[PDB]
């Protein structure tokens, strides 16, 4: 009961992280996006390994 | 014996970035020349004496 609202948000995040792309409305399935923390880390990585 | 550049390019090589300032001072004196110990003394050789 009292960690209830922590079994709350694991709900959110996991239909979060499974999130899906609309584009008229109907989801376009097969759609791979990369984020711009996905790519922040490809750029801080390979500044890392360049620097190294 | 292999030349000590080419032991200090290698052993900087494979060496991560997080250890790499700790371990220099070991390839520095990996590759320092040998300038061998004062030995025990063994006075007056055949030929000396």
């Amino acid at each position: 009961a009292k960690n209830a609202s922590e079994v709350s948000e694991l709900l959110a995040k996991s239909l979060a992280e499974k999130a899906v792309v609309t584009e008229g409305g109907k989801v376009v399935e097969g759609f791979s996006y990369v984020s711009k923390a996905v790519a922040a880390k490809v750029i801080a990585t390979r500044r890392a390994e360049v620097h190294e | 014996e292999g030349n000590s550049v080419a032991g200090i390019i290698k052993s900087v090589n494979e060496t991560s970035g997080a250890n790499l300032l700790s371990s220099l001072k070991t390839i520095k004196a990996q590759a320092a020349p040998i300038y061998p110990a004062a030995a025990s003394s063994t006075g007056y050789s055949t030929q000396a004496k």
